[PDB]
């Protein structure tokens, strides 16, 4: 039992908070502790900086390092939402924004005049010349109704504080006060809070922030009050019946809550659904609703595991239960695998992280939740692609820590016969389908691509795949459009409007410009679906096989005494290069741009072509490239020509405008990108051999160093060909995409 | 004169002045006098009129394309150009230079000079700073006293 | 000694040498902006 | 022209840089006293030592065609 | 010679024309009976090495 | 240049000898001062023939290439790379104890 | 079908052996120093030249030189 | 040198047809521990002998050196099976571990000079030497 073990463990002043491990680096390690030989010295102590399990075999006070790192990671987090709050305090137009949001463009960067570089604040209106910026912090104080200019000065001053006390709490927990393993393991209890006391009443209270506040704000801003003519959020509280003036059913209060006559809170907690046509985006009681629904199920769902008192589902216990007939034991042995390795822990946690975030760049752009975000093609365009970028970056650190666990802290005595064993049994299986499928996927998406090029090329335009050709159309996700106009009324019945105005329905337009169409999907976009598809499955052919040979292989059978991150194993066997799951992950990750490019640019010219646009009031649309996605999106050449060549005409005419810092970077991310392929291409050998003619020119003057001057490391030396790829792959997109919406939006 | 004509009088060159300042009076005019975006674009049309009469000055030899040139033939009246920007770009080049190198002889007797490259003795590096102005006739002292050349019997070699 | 002495690690003893020597140039170009010359 | 002539000259001699590297450095160095013994065209010298990939002459020859496609380009 | 500085004259190592510091001379008939040490660290990571009596100039 | 004993012992040749040492000497450089054979191979920290078992004492032995962390928790030094920071007794030829 | 001959430094430093996952390294007594050993390379058409034993070898240069030539489909590794 | 014994274990990545080379490490045991096969996965390790059949001989020694760390037991002996169904004795050689030294002396490929000391491959034109 552990009825009196779910206590706190805790060592009292375990460190001392000093200053001569300070300033002698290279002291967590016994390979580092004895300076710097070699110019390996200098990037080992960087690449040796968070691996702390090279550091100390104790795993109590491995799990203190990282307790107190997370502070420092969240107060960096404050600090950075403290940068935000003041920007938007004394560097803004924002305050002149909330007055005329469809027109005026957002700016919170007034740059230096120095080198002349003062042509970057351009007119953007408001009596203010900034840069204009996309972050969209500016709809998201309007969401949450921050109306003057004093509630960003003391949101950045209470973010400071908030900081100073989450960096102190770090030194509180490495110096005065730190945890033991037994407080670690108790992860029935870890999650018993963080779904109720950190997701339920972070939800609970929101709630409270958006009835009390956020709705009686934007309900008095879409009607014309101008912001210094609203009353105050703390005019909202203390007067009940100011609330009552704008929402009855504050004049009776919360006898209906507590007697369960919750319909009586039905004029500010609705289910209306879609669109907002006033103020251009969603309903905010909807969101109001959404909140305090999550939190009341996520409460619920946070009294589920074993506590202190008795009850609770024990998570070593449901595990254990769950063997099969194929599965062999089951999950026998996952619950001491998860509360032993946080590797493990981690591995699972980046891919929801991970793919939670891409679910936020899909659920955000055809359900624009801010006010004034829709008009804002800026600000849909730099979202999406954001939180698509770090969802497809966090996907690869989830097939990293999943390879660093199976090196080190996979034990096959713990292991017998398991759901983890048994897959490292058939790992042939695993790997051989999926590298049959990605063949499969390849011909069948890119080799269409190929096939509407050629003949186009060869005149026969009767024999391409497209509307007026052999018609590819995608019935499947043509359907379920169908499905969702009719989730108002017969399906969900107390769905006023749509669940979203992408599958249909009606336009939606906020002072002429399109908040959001119908996207109808037809047969160009069965193909770039399946290069989805295809390049998606790419990706976990090079992860999965990661993971699964990580421990060995018919190539190596020994490779994790050889570690995680080695080079080779010689170039026997006709040559093992890049044979380690750290190279798996450095493929991997290029695959990852090599989908997420072609995700953003299948937003960029969809949305560009089907939604984005102008309405007359009579009723015509005019969109911004005309829809060409009918014809030009099934050839690798309209992908060139309609695409690349003619939606960056706005990024390289853009000298002598306030767009031209984009075309710089724009021409910065083509040189980085190409600096790449000198650290990637290339080998050690060579540069090693290039610096010894080099240590002659200074041997020669007295001048050698005392250290020993060195090439790279060959894992080092693909690790900064893989960042210089992935600033130039994606730096040159950022410059492109802002160039592009910002000129001709 | 030495090719092309001088942009002191050179109507291309005058025409770069004349269309820049009537595009940067056109963002002048969307604005109100008295607000700072007004003073911001009013004082960066007057660093353009004196950039403009600075050129002019300063005899820089362009024209045909308005644009300004520059003439690296050795002109001593084109000194001003490239050679005495150059002349002090080499002197302390050679600060840097020098007492790089002589900061690494000092370095070598040392207990541990390897991790004395990263952390520095910064009463011996700035020890071994400010005798940098007058480096040159120091280092060709240094050339010929003999040491500052190692022999080719020992140096490190294939 | 040792923190004065962790003021003399590279990084950051190049970097506060760093702040010095980029605003060098930077108020330079402050007072006498667009030089070709002298 | 006076600027582009430099991009040329940047890759004359930095073709001449990596074979006249790759015609000297076939013989031996420190990394590889023994180079002669294995010829022009072997992959490498394996992981130890640092790590020698690309040290033949046939791989410093390879690095060239990069640079002579980016300055006849 | 026991003690001070010896500096070689074999190529194919990586202290060539160096400085050197011999240590405990063997008087064996091992062909190679002086390992001397030195500084400024080899590609392997070792700043020892043996050698033979030929090599010395002191 | 300090002093320091070191108490050596070879159970399996049977020789307890009571050697002297400084900070910079090496420990079998003590060993071959006093005249006592030991095996070594190069005098690096990169073999594992030099290997001693320290007893008792307190061994700076870092500056070793061969044996890893796990290796080194049991107490095995390399007598090549050791600088004798007290005065201790170490039992020796243990070169097949490592492995 | 490699070539694998050991040269004349060869301390007796064994962990070639140790280093080779082939055994195809073996030491052999031999006149010379205080170890009093030599590594002799028997299994030169059982090897694979994975270079495993001048990553472990602490020498001027590489008492164990490896120089790879023939090949058969033991050296070349595969399970079929 | 063989006997029929077995080692207790369920796996699915291993030989294929591969009638050129197989064998069987064989050793006796102590107790049932658990390791891992070298091809991947588990298994029970009977404590008495108990012999694997894998495919190619990097397998053979690994599964040797695992053996030799953990759980440590010098009595590891390796075969090779032909497809004709001859034995070998490959690993040890004569009764002991090769970084144990010998008094059987063979001594082959042994140069006895400085690896400096090799001529030039002009010297050796045509034919075959380093
Ligand atoms: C007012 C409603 C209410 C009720 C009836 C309960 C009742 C309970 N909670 Mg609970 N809880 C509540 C609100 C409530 N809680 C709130 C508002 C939060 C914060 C969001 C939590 C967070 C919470 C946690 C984190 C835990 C409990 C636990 C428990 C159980 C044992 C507590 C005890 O006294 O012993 C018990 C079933 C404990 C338990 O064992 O869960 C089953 C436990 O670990 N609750
Ligand atoms: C209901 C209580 C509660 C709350 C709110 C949290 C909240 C958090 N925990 Mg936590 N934890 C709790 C109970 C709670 N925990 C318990 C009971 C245990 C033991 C079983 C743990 C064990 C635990 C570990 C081991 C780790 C966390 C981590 C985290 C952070 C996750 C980051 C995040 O989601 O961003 C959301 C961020 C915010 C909402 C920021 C605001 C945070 C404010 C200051 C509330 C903090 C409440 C705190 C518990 C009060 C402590 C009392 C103290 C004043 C004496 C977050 C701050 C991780 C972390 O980041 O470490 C710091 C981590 O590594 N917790
Ligand atoms: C968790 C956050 C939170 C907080 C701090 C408050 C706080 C308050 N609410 Mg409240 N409320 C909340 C969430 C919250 N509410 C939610 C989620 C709902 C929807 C069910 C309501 C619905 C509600 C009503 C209908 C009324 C209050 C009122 C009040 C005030 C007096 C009681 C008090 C300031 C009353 C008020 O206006 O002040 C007198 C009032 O009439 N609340
Ligand atoms: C939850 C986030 C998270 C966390 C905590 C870790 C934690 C860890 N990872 Mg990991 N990883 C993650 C996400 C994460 N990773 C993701 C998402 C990926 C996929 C991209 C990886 C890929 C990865 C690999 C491949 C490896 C690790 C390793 C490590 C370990 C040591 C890292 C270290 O010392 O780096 C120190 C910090 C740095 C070196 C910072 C470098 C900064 C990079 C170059 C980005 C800079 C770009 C900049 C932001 C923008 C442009 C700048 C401008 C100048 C142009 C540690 C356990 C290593 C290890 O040894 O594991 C045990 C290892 O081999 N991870
Ligand atoms: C544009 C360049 C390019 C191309 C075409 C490929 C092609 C491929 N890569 Mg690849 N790759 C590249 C660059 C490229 N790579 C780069 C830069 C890297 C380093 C990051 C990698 C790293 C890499 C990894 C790590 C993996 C791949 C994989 C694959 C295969 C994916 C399956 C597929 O679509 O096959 C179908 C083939 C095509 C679509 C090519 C076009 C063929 C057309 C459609 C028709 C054929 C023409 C003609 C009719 C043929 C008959 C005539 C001919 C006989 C004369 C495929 C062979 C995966 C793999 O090998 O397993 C599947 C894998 O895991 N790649
Ligand atoms: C556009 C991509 C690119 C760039 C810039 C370079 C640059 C260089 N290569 Mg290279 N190379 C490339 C691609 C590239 N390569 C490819 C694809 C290959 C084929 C594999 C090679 C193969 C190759 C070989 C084989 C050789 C070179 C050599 C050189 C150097 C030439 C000397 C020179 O120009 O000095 C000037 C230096 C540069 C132009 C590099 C960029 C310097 C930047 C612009 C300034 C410094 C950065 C600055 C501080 C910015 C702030 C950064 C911020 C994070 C703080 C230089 C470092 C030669 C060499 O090293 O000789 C000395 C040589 O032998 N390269
Ligand atoms: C081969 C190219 C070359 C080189 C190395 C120099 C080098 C130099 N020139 Mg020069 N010069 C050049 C071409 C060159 N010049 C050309 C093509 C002309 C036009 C005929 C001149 C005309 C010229 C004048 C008029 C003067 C120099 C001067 C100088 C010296 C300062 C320096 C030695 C100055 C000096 O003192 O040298 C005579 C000086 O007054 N140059
Ligand atoms: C003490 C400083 C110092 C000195 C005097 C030299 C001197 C020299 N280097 Mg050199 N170099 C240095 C540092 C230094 N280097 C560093 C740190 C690097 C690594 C980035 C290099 C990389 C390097 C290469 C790759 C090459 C040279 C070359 C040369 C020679 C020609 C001059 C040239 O173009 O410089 C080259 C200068 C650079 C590429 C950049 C300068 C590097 C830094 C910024 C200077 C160090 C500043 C340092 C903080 C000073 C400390 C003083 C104080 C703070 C205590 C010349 C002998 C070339 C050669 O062999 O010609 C014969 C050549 O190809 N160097
Ligand atoms: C998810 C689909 C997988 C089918 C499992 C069918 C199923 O019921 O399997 C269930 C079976 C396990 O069932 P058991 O009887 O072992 O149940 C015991 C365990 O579930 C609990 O311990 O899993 C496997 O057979 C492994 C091989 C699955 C093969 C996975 C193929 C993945 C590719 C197909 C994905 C298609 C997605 C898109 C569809 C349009
Ligand atoms: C060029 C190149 C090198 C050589 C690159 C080197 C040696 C890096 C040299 C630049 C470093 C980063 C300079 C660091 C200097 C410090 C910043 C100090 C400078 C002084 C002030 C800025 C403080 C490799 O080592 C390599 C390895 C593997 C594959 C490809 C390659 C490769 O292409
Ligand atoms: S370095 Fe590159 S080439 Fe040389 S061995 Fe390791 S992988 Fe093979
Ligand atoms: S590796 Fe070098 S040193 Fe160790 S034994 Fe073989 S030859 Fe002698
Ligand atoms: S050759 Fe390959 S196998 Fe034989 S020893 Fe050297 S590394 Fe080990
Ligand atoms: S004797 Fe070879 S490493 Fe110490």
């Amino acid at each position: 039992q552990e009825a009196k073990k779910v206590r706190i463990t805790v060592d009292k002043d375990p460190v001392e908070t000093s200053f001569e491990k300070w300033a002698k680096p290279g002291h967590f390690s016994r390979t580092l502790a004895k300076g710097p030989k070699t110019t390996t010295w200098i990037w080992n102590l960087h690449a040796d900086a968070h691996d702390f399990d090279g550091h100390t075999s104790s795993l109590e006070d491995v799990s203190r390092k990282i307790f107190s790192a997370h502070f420092g990671q969240l107060s960096v987090i404050f600090l950075w939402l403290s940068g935000m709050y003041f920007h938007g305090a004394r560097f803004s137009n924002y305050v002149a924004w909330l007055s005329n949001p469809t027109a005026i463009k957002p700016s919170a960067q007034v740059v230096w005049p120095i080198v002349g570089q003062d042509i970057l604040n351009g007119d953007v209106g408001g009596g203010f010349q900034g840069v204009q910026i996309t972050s969209g912090f500016f709809q998201l104080w309007r969401a949450s109704g921050i109306t003057n200019e004093k509630q960003l000065y003391a949101t950045a001053i209470g973010g400071l504080v908030m900081s100073a006390l989450m960096l102190f709490a770090g030194w509180f927990h490495y110096h005065k006060a730190a945890p033991k393993l037994e407080w670690f393991q108790n992860v029935e209890s870890m999650m018993n809070h963080h779904l109720a006391g950190l997701l339920g009443l972070g939800c609970l209270s929101w709630a409270g922030h958006q009835i009390h506040v956020s709705l009686p704000i934007n309900k008095l801003l879409d009607a014309g009050v101008a912001p210094s003519e609203i009353p105050l959020p703390h005019e909202f509280i203390v007067n009940r019946e100011l609330m009552a003036q704008l929402y009855p059913s504050f004049s009776k209060g919360l006898t209906p809550f507590f007697t369960l006559d919750w319909n009586a809170y039905s004029d500010f907690l609705t289910f209306k659904g879609g669109l907002n046509p006033i103020t251009g985006g969603l309903w905010l009681s909807d969101t109001a609703h959404h909140h305090l629904a999550l939190a009341v199920l996520f409460i619920v769902a946070g009294h589920m595991y074993r506590t202190n008192w008795g009850i609770g589902h024990s998570m070593k216990e449901i595990l254990e239960a769950h063997k099969g007939p194929f599965t062999g034991e089951g999950h026998k042995g996952l619950y001491e695998i998860l509360t032993t390795s946080w590797h493990a822990q981690l591995a699972i946690n980046l891919a929801m992280i991970g793919s939670l975030s891409i679910i936020v760049a899909h659920h955000m752009y055809a359900m624009p939740p801010y006010p004034y975000i829709a008009t804002d093609y800026p600000t849909q365009l730099s979202l999406f692609t954001h939180h698509m970028w770090i969802g497809g970056f966090c996907v690869t650190g989830a097939a990293a820590h999943g390879a660093i666990f199976m090196v080190r802290d996979y034990s096959p005595a713990q292991n017998y016969n398991n759901l983890l064993d048994r897959m490292i049994r058939h790992r042939d299986a695993i790997i051989s389908h999926l590298n049959w499928v990605c063949i499969f996927l390849g011909f069948h998406s890119f080799g269409l691509y190929i096939h509407n090029d050629t003949m186009r090329a060869l005149g026969r335009s009767q024999d391409m795949f497209s509307d007026t050709a052999i018609q590819l159309q995608p019935i499947f996700a043509q359907w379920i459009q169908s499905i969702h106009t009719l989730a108002p009324g017969n399906t969900a019945p107390n769905a006023l409007a749509a669940t979203s105005y992408a599958f249909g329905g009606d336009i939606v337009a906020v002072n002429g410009k399109i908040a959001m169409m119908p996207i109808a999907l037809g047969t160009a976009d069965f193909m770039v679906h399946h290069i989805h598809a295809f390049t998606i499955h790419v990706t976990v052919l090079i992860l999965l096989k990661g993971v699964l040979f990580a421990r060995n292989s018919r190539l190596i059978p020994d490779k994790a005494n050889l570690g995680f991150r080695f080079p080779c194993d010689g170039p026997g066997r006709g040559g093992t290069c890049q044979v380690s799951a750290w190279d798996h992950v450095f493929l991997g990750l290029f695959w990852m741009y090599n989908s997420l490019s072609i995700v953003i640019f299948h937003f960029s010219w969809k949305m560009q072509s089907d939604v984005w646009g102008s309405v007359t009031p009579n009723g015509a649309v005019s969109h911004i490239t005309g829809g060409n996605f009918a014809q030009s999106a099934i050839t690798i050449n309209g992908w060139l020509r309609d695409f690349l060549w003619a939606q960056a005409s706005q990024v390289i005419q853009s000298y002598g405008s306030a767009l031209s810092a984009y075309g710089l970077i724009f021409l910065g991310a083509h040189f980085v990108w190409a600096f790449s392929l000198m650290f990637l291409f290339s080998g050690r050998g060579y540069w090693q051999e290039l610096i010894e003619s080099i240590v002659w020119a200074h041997n020669k003057l007295k001048l050698g160093p005392a250290i020993q001057p060195r090439a790279l490391s060959i894992t080092q030396g693909r690790a900064v060909g893989l960042a210089h790829y992935l600033v130039g792959g994606i730096g040159t997109t950022w410059a492109f995409f802002l160039a592009r919406i910002i000129a001709v939006g | 004169v030495a090719g092309l004509v001088p942009c002191k009088d050179s109507k291309e060159f005058s025409r770069r002045l004349d269309l820049s300042v009537k595009k940067l009076e056109q963002r002048l005019k969307k604005y109100e006098p008295g607000t700072p975006p007004y003073l911001a674009i009013q004082k960066s049309i007057e660093t353009t009129k004196i950039r403009f009469d600075r050129y002019a000055k300063g005899g820089l030899l362009c024209g045909k394309d308005g644009l300004p040139h520059l003439i690296t033939d050795g002109r001593l009246s084109h000194a001003t150009e490239f050679i005495i920007p150059g002349l002090l770009f080499l002197y302390i080049n050679g600060w840097i230079g020098w007492v790089g190198r002589a900061y690494l002889i000092a370095i070598r007797s040392s207990d541990k000079p390897a991790e004395k490259e990263i952390i520095l003795d910064i009463p011996l590096a700035l020890g071994f700073m400010s005798s940098g102005f007058l480096w040159p006739l120091s280092a060709w002292k240094e050339f010929t006293s003999g040491e500052l050349l190692v022999d080719a019997n020992e140096v490190t070699v294939s | 000694n040792n923190f004065l002495k962790y003021l003399s690690v590279m990084p950051v003893a190049g970097t506060i040498f760093m702040i010095f020597t980029a605003g060098l140039v930077i108020e330079v170009n402050r007072f006498y902006p667009d030089a070709l010359f002298f | 022209d006076f600027l582009v002539h430099h991009a040329i000259a940047l890759g004359l001699h930095t073709t001449a840089l990596i074979l006249i590297k790759g015609a000297l450095d076939a013989r031996g160095s420190k990394l590889m006293p023994d180079k002669k013994d294995f010829g022009y065209s072997f992959p490498c010298d394996g992981p130890g030592r640092g790590g020698t990939c690309d040290i033949s002459a046939w791989d410093a020859f390879y690095l060239s065609v990069f640079w002579m496609l980016n300055t006849i380009g | 010679k026991r003690g001070s500085k010896v500096r070689v004259l074999r190529k194919e190592s990586y202290w060539y024309q160096e400085i050197g510091t011999v240590a405990t001379v063997d008087t064996s008939g091992i062909r190679y009976p002086v390992v001397v040490r030195f500084e400024k660290v080899n590609y392997s990571g070792v700043n020892t090495n043996n050698f033979a009596e030929s090599e010395l100039i002191e | 240049m300090a002093t320091y004993k070191v108490r050596l012992l070879s159970e399996a040749e049977g020789i307890d000898v009571t050697i002297d040492c400084a900070d910079d000497v090496y420990i079998l450089d003590a060993a071959e001062e006093q005249g006592v054979d030991l095996p070594y191979s190069c005098r690096a920290g990169a073999c594992s023939t030099c290997a001693g078992k320290v007893s008792e004492g307190t061994i700076d032995q870092s500056d070793q290439s061969f044996l890893d962390d796990d290796q080194t928790g049991a107490g095995f030094v390399l007598t090549c790379v050791a600088y004798p920071t007290s005065d201790c007794t170490i039992l020796t030829h243990q070169e097949e104890s490592l492995y | 079908a490699h070539s694998v001959k050991v040269y004349d430094t060869c301390i007796g430093c064994t962990q070639c052996v140790r280093a080779c996952p082939c055994d195809v390294l073996e030491m052999v007594p031999w006149d010379g120093c205080k170890a009093k050993q030599i590594a002799s390379a028997p299994r030169t058409e059982d090897c694979i030249g994975c270079k495993r034993c001048e990553t472990a070898c602490p020498t001027d240069f590489l008492s164990v030189r490896v120089y790879l030539g023939g090949e058969t489909t033991r050296s070349l590794g595969l399970a079929y | 040198m063989p006997s029929p014994t077995f080692g207790g274990s369920t796996g699915g990545w291993l030989r294929a047809a591969e009638t050129e080379e197989k064998y069987a490490i064989t050793w006796t045991g102590k107790k049932e521990e658990i390791f891992e096969i070298p091809t991947g996965g588990a298994a029970i390790m009977r404590e008495g002998d108990n012999l694997l059949y894998l495919a190619r001989k990097e397998q053979c020694l690994a599964l040797g050196t695992q053996l030799r760390n953990s759980f440590k037991i010098s009595d590891y002996k390796i075969y090779r099976i032909f497809p004709t169904g001859e034995v070998q004795y490959l690993h040890p050689k004569d009764g002991v571990f090769p970084e144990k030294v010998n008094e059987g002396r063979v001594g082959i490929n042994n140069v006895s000079r400085n690896i400096g000391k090799n001529p030039n491959p002009i010297s050796v034109k045509f034919t075959g030497k380093s």
